[PDB]
């Protein structure tokens, strides 16, 4: 049981999958799948902000080398802060309740399984922007939002204006 | 949801021209009445009660279809043609 | 032909209609199309310079007269900037010192040297 | 009020550059009290009180100094006339 | 709604109502998926794992501060504020 | 839909619906009054820190 | 930070309260020129809209009175000169910050209706997924302020690890050099221009309703976002474009 | 494809291979005139990409575009800015041949025509169609994670290095690299189905085998550049002259 | 331009219709906005009566430009309608057979 | 005076009259004046 690890994997393992998976598990699953999923990753959050306020010591996640170059390296690295943790247990909140606010809203949308998908890795990238602990991992998450941002504002690619 | 009927297009139109003012009579109103005529409405009291029909069913009507619908029958086929409701 | 820069292409074109740039979004919806959704009949001639005439083009606003809109948002812009920099001038003064710090302005606490109090240094 | 830490033990305990001055020997139980709750509002009031009161008479000794500072300002423009 | 669709396309999301008869058969296969994999990824990152503060002694950043000044005073390097 | 151009009638919400409604208002108005009695002092704004 | 943890409990619960009586009309409008009355017949809703309009205004005993109301304090209490200025400013959107959100709460729950008789058959409550968010994000926005405010808001605090530079802190300054007037003044009157737009939308209806040919080139300034889209589109998009087929 | 995928490169070697070598100090005296004539084709052709009624000319432009931006890492006189014009170079020559046969094998064996005005609202009846047409889009601008970015990001970089005011207009292009991709992407993805176009069938496998490879093969260099950095790092150090 | 007939008629309709619409979307209230729609209507009955073409045209784009000084920034559109906000959401697909265009693989 | 009186009467009738109007503007007011008169009795 690893906290540090699981406010990153559960988000994606909730986007992966709704694609994937989606003709084979169909709306009506990955409806509570997506839910669920988002639920427990924002409780883990809240239970890790719980421990912080105990000892002000926080966890970072390392991982293998993005690039290694002359003076200059950049790898993968996960850490939650005070700030990291005060912005991570908004926007999981916020999203989970979106998440079971939009299983009721779009239930007579045909496509709510791509939907539902995006709106998953929109937290997805959010996560790995407010955890990420070099200005890279900050930029991957921040590009990657703006691009969740048009897949997610142009929903009905029917609409002229959507687009 | 909600999904009208021909019938329910008929009971609207005649209680708005129920509750109209400048209409004849209450009593000679029909499906196939002239508004011009047969309700004794202006050229411009006419207009006034085809923005009232808008209004009341939620649509929006252009001017080359708004002079077309000169009896009542007609406004009811008309307005039933279109999918809002 | 109406604007400017399909008049500077005139002269370049040869045995092509020449026909008025039109907004294809200025153009009413009501009107049956065959594509509803460009607002364009099936052979319909293509004006000079055509994708900025297009449903994909700009918004192309026509509420305010373009000039008009540009003197009313330097307007605001010029009299927000304005307003706020005369009003630096009818400001009251406080009523405590800024504060002051310990250890001669903790100088040996935010880096620093004896040589170089005066750029690492607080009030004392 | 109470006395000035020591330079080391502001290295010990960790106060951060903002809080250190002749009130913060009242800084370091407090945020202590503060870790043995979990930064609870209705806990650890006592201690908060105690810090904010010792601020008080900081800021009443800042306004003092300030308004000795507005009356030379008169006195040398009046000086400086004449 | 629920206007017609054609059923010859084929789309990985799903399509447009996309609910297949055996869902609750395929969601045992993806929640035994999804719960192995995140207990699987959740053990392999944990000894990448550490603590923010205290993974060295202090008298190792004292001695490094140390070296730092002998290697300083080698060069002849003046502070920034020394002008 | 039985009227038109004439008097609605008055709704019918549900049960749950009407309760929920009176729980989150009861405990914005009891809470708004706990926060300004316990707080009446500081956020009125009383007893200056300036000396006389 | 403080501010950026309440705004969006806050926030969430307005626009989940708009969709919510968005997708309760049979028309499923936006305008809210068309909404009209529906205080009797959307109980729910209402008490959900109003907690969060009432925090959005920094009304006392919620969330947005500790995140909102001490960064206007901390205008005035800085120290240098200018930001005397920025105060007025601040304190200026947050009068302005009741007045829209009174009209967004009277003319969908409180005005005479505008819409045509069939909604109002046919409105009713949403489903049990769309209500129960409502419900936790109302609770939230009412108790995390008082919850969180010692972690962000204390005498001093160890919790977030940034290093201001001891000059450019002023939070001991700004919460003692306030006078009564200036922290009592944006509480009283973000309460009391609510009540008056409240009260001048029923009973009058002319003040807002007037016909001036200069207050309406004024309003369609301010309609059309202050004219900027124009101003971004004709002389930077369009412009370009054709700068681009040179 | 042989061409834009291998001959632009075989040009980006041949400046390394041939003038780096022999010309360093005539080099040096001529980097400015490089940097004239790379950022001035980076602002020019990518500008020009946006008055375009051809559908296979826009990608053709956009590899005008990509080699402008890998050329003034080469001339960066850096080690960043010589393995940054590599890994351009050859993360351009996966994602770019996979954009012409999106214009030339999905979408002209099928309508045979290459205007853009035909072709509108492709998703509702190829779905996995504009699901590459968007994965390919968003891996051309410097959207991370792809090795495009990794080149663009190490090549302005290497370009910051060696001036910083060519710099800082050289590195306007992760804008204008954006424009004119993604208003042909939601053009070609979103609308009404063109009325223009009668449906024709997916996206065959053999397609998706090609798009696949040249897909995973760029996202293996976004997420992890140092798999092929044992070949460069002889040849990083090999060409700079900072005497 | 002309006096009474159909074309006369059904300019002067267009311009009644724009000027209740037009009114419509100014006015918030409903007793406000049903007043001046009184008043808007006394304004076309007092006219109506005009014998010549010179006053009739002289009035009719005067009241035509007075139109045009009361233009709104967003009309009120229904949402499914192309002014509105719910139109184009689903446009149903079209029922089409695959064109095929190999001769040996789909 | 007013062409369409008896279409517009419904809105300012039962429902929508000025004292209904101001029904649930403040639903759980009169609950929480005595919970807090309680707890303001019961703290002592
Ligand atoms: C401290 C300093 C503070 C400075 C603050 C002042 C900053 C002002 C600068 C603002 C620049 C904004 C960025 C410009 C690029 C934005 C592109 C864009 O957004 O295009 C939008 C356009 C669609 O928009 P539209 O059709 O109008 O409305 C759709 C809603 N239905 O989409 C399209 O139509 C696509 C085709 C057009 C794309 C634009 C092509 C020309 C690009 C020119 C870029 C110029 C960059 C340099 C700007 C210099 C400004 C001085
Ligand atoms: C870390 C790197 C991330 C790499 C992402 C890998 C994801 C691979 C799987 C993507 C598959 C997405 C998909 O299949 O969406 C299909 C969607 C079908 O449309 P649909 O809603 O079903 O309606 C059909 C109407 N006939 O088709 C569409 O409508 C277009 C929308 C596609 C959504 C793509 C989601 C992923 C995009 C990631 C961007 C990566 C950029 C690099
Ligand atoms: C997508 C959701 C995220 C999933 C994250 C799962 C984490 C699992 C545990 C990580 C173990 C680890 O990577 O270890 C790192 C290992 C060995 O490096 P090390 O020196 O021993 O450790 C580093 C820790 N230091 C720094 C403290 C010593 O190198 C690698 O593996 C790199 C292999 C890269 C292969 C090329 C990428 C292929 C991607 C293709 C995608 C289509
Ligand atoms: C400062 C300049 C503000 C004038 C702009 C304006 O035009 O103000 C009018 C607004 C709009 O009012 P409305 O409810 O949308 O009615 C709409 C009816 N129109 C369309 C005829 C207006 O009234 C206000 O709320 C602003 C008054 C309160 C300001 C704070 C005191």
């Amino acid at each position: 049981y690893n906290a540090i690890s699981l406010i990153i994997i559960l988000p994606c393992i909730s986007w992966l999958f709704p694609l994937f998976f989606g003709r084979q598990l169909g709306y009506v699953f990955v409806t509570r799948m997506t839910s669920t999923l988002i639920i427990i990753t924002t409780l883990i959050t809240y239970y890790y902000f719980y421990q912080l306020l105990g000892n002000n010591n926080p966890i970072n996640l390392e991982l293998f080398n993005y690039l290694n170059i002359d003076y200059l390296d950049i790898n993968y690295n996960f850490e939650i802060d005070a700030l990291t943790i005060t912005m991570l247990l908004a926007i999981t909140t916020i999203s989970s309740m979106v998440h079971i606010y939009s299983i009721g809203y779009m239930e007579t949308d045909p496509h709510q399984v791509r939907f539902f998908s995006l709106l998953s890795m929109f937290t997805f990238w959010m996560i790995i922007l407010v955890t990420g602990s070099n200005y890279f991992v900050l930029f991957v998450g921040w590009e990657f939002i703006g691009v969740t941002s048009y897949l997610l504002i142009s929903f009905w690619v029917t609409r002229l204006q959507a687009m | 949801a909600h999904v009208l009927t021909k019938d329910m297009i008929q009971e609207r139109i005649v209680a708005l021209l129920e509750s109209f003012d400048k209409v004849n009579d209450a009593k000679n109103i029909t499906a196939t009445a002239n508004l011009t005529s047969d309700l004794g409405l202006d050229s411009l009291d006419v207009v006034e009660v085809v923005m009232a029909i808008e209004e009341e069913f939620g649509l929006e009507i252009p001017d080359h279809d708004a002079d077309e619908i000169k009896t009542v029958q007609q406004a009811i086929d008309y307005v039933s043609a279109q999918p809002a409701a | 032909i109406r604007a400017s820069f399909d008049k500077a292409e005139e002269p370049m074109l040869g045995d092509y209609p020449d026909i008025d740039p039109f907004p294809a979004q200025l153009k009413n919806p009501y009107k049956k199309y065959d594509d509803q959704q460009d607002r364009r009949n099936l052979e319909e001639p293509l004006s000079v310079n055509d994708d900025l005439y297009d449903m994909w083009s700009p918004d192309r606003f026509t509420h305010f007269k373009n000039q008009d809109a540009l003197k009313y948002f330097i307007g605001f812009l010029t009299i927000f900037f304005g307003a706020s920099y005369v009003a630096t001038y009818f400001v009251p003064e406080k009523a405590a010192i800024p504060r002051e710090f310990p250890y001669e302005g903790l100088w040996k606490e935010s880096g620093g040297t004896e040589k170089s109090k005066a750029f690492f240094g607080q009030r004392s | 009020f109470p006395p000035l830490l020591s330079q080391e033990d502001m290295k010990k305990h960790k106060i951060l550059l903002a809080y250190r001055d002749r009130c913060a020997a009242l800084l370091v139980p407090l945020n202590e009290c503060r870790k043995k709750n979990y930064y609870m509002p209705w806990a650890c009031g006592h201690e908060r009180h105690e810090y904010e009161m010792c601020e008080v008479a900081d800021f009443q000794r800042r306004v003092k100094a300030m308004d000795k500072l507005k009356a030379e300002k008169i006195e040398q423009a009046k000086a400086a006339a004449a | 709604g629920r206007y017609p669709f054609p059923k010859d396309v084929i789309s990985m999301t799903g399509g447009w109502w996309a609910n297949p008869s055996n869902w609750k058969l395929n969601g045992l296969f993806a929640t035994g998926i999804a719960v192995g994999l995140a207990l699987w990824v959740s053990t392999a990152t944990l000894p990448y794992t550490r603590r923010r503060e205290g993974i060295t002694s202090e008298s190792d950043i004292s001695k490094w501060n140390a070296a730092a000044g002998v290697w300083r005073e080698r060069h002849g390097k003046i502070s920034t504020g020394e002008a | 839909n039985y009227k038109w151009n004439g008097p609605l009638p008055r709704p019918h919400v549900s049960a749950g619906h009407r309760i929920a409604t009176k729980f989150l208002g009861a405990t914005m108005f009891f809470w708004m009054f706990l926060r300004i009695k316990e707080e009446y002092p500081a956020m009125l704004g009383l007893h200056n820190f300036y000396p006389p | 930070l403080f501010h950026l943890l309440g705004h969006a409990f806050f926030k969430a619960l307005l626009f989940m309260s708009a969709g919510s009586i968005i997708h309760s009309i049979l028309n499923e409008s936006q305008d809210i020129r068309t909404y009209g009355g529906l205080l009797s017949y959307l109980p729910y809703t209402y008490i959900c809209i109003t907690i969060a309009s009432l925090s959005l205004m920094a009304m006392p005993g919620l969330t947005g009175y500790y995140t909102k109301d001490i960064i206007i304090e901390s205008t005035y209490g800085s120290y240098s000169i200018s930001n005397y200025v920025v105060y007025w400013i601040a304190y200026l959107s947050a009068v302005l910050t009741c007045v829209y959100s009174m009209k967004i709460l009277y003319l969908t729950f409180y005005s005479n209706p505008n819409n045509n008789t069939i909604t109002y058959y046919n409105a009713h409550e949403s489903n049990i997924y769309i209500t129960l968010p409502m419900f936790i994000l109302a609770i939230f926005a009412m108790f995390a302020g008082w919850i969180l405010k010692d972690i962000y808001l204390g005498v001093g605090t160890d919790f977030v690890g940034t290093h201001i530079l001891p000059n450019n802190f002023s939070y001991f300054d700004t919460e003692f050099s306030i006078t009564q007037f200036y922290k009592l003044l944006p509480l009283i009157s973000a309460i009391l221009v609510s009540i008056l737009i409240v009260v001048l939308n029923e009973f009058f209806a002319i003040v807002f309703n007037l016909n001036n040919k200069y207050i309406n080139t004024v309003y369609s300034i301010f309609n059309q976002k202050l004219v900027s889209d124009q101003i971004l589109n004709h002389f930077i998009i369009f412009k370009g474009l054709v700068t681009s087929g040179n | 494809m042989i061409l834009a995928g291998l001959i632009l490169k075989l040009a980006l070697y041949a400046i390394l291979r041939l003038l780096l070598p022999l010309l360093c100090e005539a080099q040096i005296l001529y980097t400015p005139m490089i940097y004239i004539i790379s950022l001035l084709t980076i602002i020019l052709t990518s500008l020009a990409t946006l008055r375009q009624i051809d559908l296979k000319v826009i990608i053709a432009y956009s590899s005008i575009s990509h080699m402008g931006i890998a050329i003034l890492g080469v001339c960066s006189n850096t080690s960043l800015g010589i393995y940054g014009s590599i890994v351009l170079g050859v993360a351009h020559g996966f994602v770019s041949p996979a954009l012409f046969l999106i214009v030339g094998g999905i979408l002209y064996d099928r309508y045979h025509i290459r205007i853009v005005n035909y072709y509108k609202g492709l998703t509702t009846y190829m779905p996995q169609l504009a699901t590459y047409i968007i994965i390919l889009s968003f891996a051309n601008i410097g959207t991370p994670l792809t090795g495009n970015f990794t080149g663009e990001f190490l090549s302005l970089q290497g370009g910051f290095i060696r001036n910083p005011i060519i710099g800082g207009i050289s590195c306007i292009s992760v804008l204008l690299a954006a424009i004119y991709q993604l208003k042909l992407t939601n053009k070609l993805t979103g609308g009404i189905s063109s009325i223009y176009m009668h449906r024709t069938n997916d996206v065959t496998i053999r397609e998706k085998f090609i798009m696949n490879i040249l897909i995973i093969s760029t996202l293996i260099i976004g997420i992890c550049p140092q798999i092929m950095y044992n070949l460069l790092y002889w040849t990083v150090n090999n060409y700079i002259y900072i005497i | 331009p002309v006096p009474f007939s159909a074309a006369n008629k059904k300019l002067v309709t267009s311009m009644y219709r724009q000027s209740l619409k037009l009114a419509r979307n100014w006015i918030s209230n409903r007793q406000l906005f049903r007043q001046k729609a009184v008043e808007i209507r006394h304004k076309f009955d007092q006219n109506a009566q005009i014998s010549n073409p010179r006053l009739l045209a002289r009035t009719l784009d005067e009241t035509r430009a007075h139109l045009y000084e009361f233009r709104h920034p967003d009309p009120i559109v229904p949402p499914s309608f192309p002014g509105g906000t719910k139109y184009e959401r689903n446009v149903p697909p079209r029922m089409e057979k695959i064109m095929q265009h190999n001769l040996y693989e789909p | 005076k007013d062409p369409w009186a008896r279409r517009e009467a419904w809105r300012y009738q039962t429902n929508f009259t000025r004292a209904n109007r101001f029904k649930g503007a403040a639903p759980g007011f009169g609950i929480a004046v005595v919970a807090f008169g309680a707890y303001l009795a019961a703290e002592k």
